[PDB]
């Protein structure tokens, strides 16, 4: 069984310096993609970075030059070098698997705590109901696209997200039936026929148009 | 005998990125000046060689290399720069005497239900040297569990097909682009 983990928590004061790592087994570093993600308190996700294999590599414009990432095949993990630091960084950061078109972001990590001293809008906002009803959910694009970059992630509180629907309503191995997925045009849809006490959680929607970026919608929770 | 390029760039369909095709342009003279005052023509950032005395200049031969490619990708075209398309598909060295060339085609190369013949190579395990091709369709794997040939679970099909459809065009709009490099063709012989 494919499994992350993670060992960064701690508090820094402004311009100090701590890394990150993150051991991965099933899967070698080296050939599948990385990616990390970064979620700051009350905050949609955010992008921070990928690595090709070989030595290609893209930042996020917001931080460029004040953080660093290296791989290492002989403990086949990855570090997220972090030599500034400013007030405006105190999030979480996940580490996941990419795998662009052929899904995205299958398996990701525990999530570390640090502290210090194109755009997609989801319509529904708080949708609440009772298990026995029908939930449809609700997020556009401001510039179309072939729907098949799009993806649907559910996170429940106190934990890391998990991939739902992926590549236009193509479920993954595992999903109940109850989750299903129809977009077209400007505006995307999901539905969940059935909702089961389990089911509360927070959706966000993802698009991996953009080959070294990817932007993550402020999200929906039930 | 005029320089079969105006009946190269002027054809009906080309080959995928990752199955770029090359042609020898042979002894003859070219007139670039009906590459330069093409209207049709949109981008053509031209490095190395001068681009005023390109047909002044005699170069030992000339190759012509093209493909299609998404519309926001051709910036990867150019030396010096990395990513999924130019890393991988086809990679372009550092300086070269030569230059690209990149025009608009939409209504040529794309139909309301989309075009799955096209594709782009996805994984790879390294880099590609300057001017490599690779048409190989090998099970890519993730490396711990071997693959005999079964798609499933950490193990892919390397090649992904672009899909072009009608759309706001900004990137996914399908763009052609041909490659000149030069190494006994003279232009003017006056
Ligand atoms: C290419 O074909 C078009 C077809 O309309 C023709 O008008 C043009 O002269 C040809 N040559 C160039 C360089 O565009």
């Amino acid at each position: 069984e494919v499994q992350l983990l993670q060992s960064a928590g701690g508090l820094v004061q402004p311009g100090g310096s701590l890394r990150l790592s993150c051991a991965a087994s099933g899967f070698t570093v080296s050939a599948n993609y990385m990616s990390w993600v970064r979620q700051a308190p009350g905050k949609g996700l955010e992008w921070v970075s990928v690595i090709y294999p070989g030595g290609s590599t893209f930042y996020a414009d917001s931080v460029k030059g004040r953080f660093t990432i290296s791989k290492d095949n002989s403990k086949n993990t990855l570090y997220l070098q972090m030599n500034s630091l400013r007030v405006e960084d105190t999030a979480v950061y996940y580490c996941a698997r990419d795998l662009s078109v052929a899904g995205a972001f299958d398996i990701w990590g525990q999530g570390t705590l640090v502290t210090v001293s194109i755009v997609l809008t989801q319509s529904p906002g708080t949708l609440s109901l009772s298990p026995g009803e029908k939930a449809t959910l609700f997020c556009r694009a401001s510039q179309t696209f072939s729907s098949n970059y799009l993806a649907w992630y559910q996170q429940k509180p106190g934990q890391a997200p998990s991939l739902l629907i992926y590549g236009g309503s193509t479920r993954a191995a595992g999903i109940p039936d109850r989750f299903s997925g129809s977009g077209s045009g400007t505006d995307f849809t999901l539905t969940i026929n059935r909702l089961e006490p389990e089911d509360f959680a927070i959706y966000y929607c993802q698009e991996y148009g953009s080959s070294p970026r990817v932007t993550f919608g402020q999200g929906t929770r039930l | 005998n005029l320089c079969p390029f105006g009946e190269v760039f002027n054809a009906t369909r080309f080959a995928s990125v990752y199955a770029w095709n090359r042609k020898r342009i042979s002894n003859c003279v070219a007139d670039y000046s009906v590459l330069y005052n093409s209207a049709s023509f949109s981008t053509f950032k031209c490095y190395g060689v001068s681009p005023t005395k390109l047909n002044d200049l005699c170069f030992t031969n000339v190759y012509a290399d093209s493909f299609v490619i998404r519309g926001d990708e051709v910036r990867q075209i150019a030396p010096g720069q990395t990513g999924k398309i130019a890393d991988y598909n086809y990679k372009l060295p550092d300086d070269f005497t030569g230059c690209v060339i990149a025009w608009n085609s939409n209504n040529l190369d794309s139909k309301v239900g989309g075009n799955y013949n096209y594709l782009y190579r996805l994984f790879r395990k390294s880099n590609l040297k300057p001017f490599e091709r690779d048409i190989s369709t090998e099970i890519y794997q993730a490396g711990s569990t071997p693959c005999n040939g079964v798609e499933g679970f950490n193990c892919y099909f390397p090649l992904q097909s672009y899909g072009f459809q009608p759309t706001n065009g900004v990137g996914y709009q399908p763009y052609r682009v041909v490659v000149l490099s030069f190494e006994t063709v003279c232009g003017p012989k006056k």
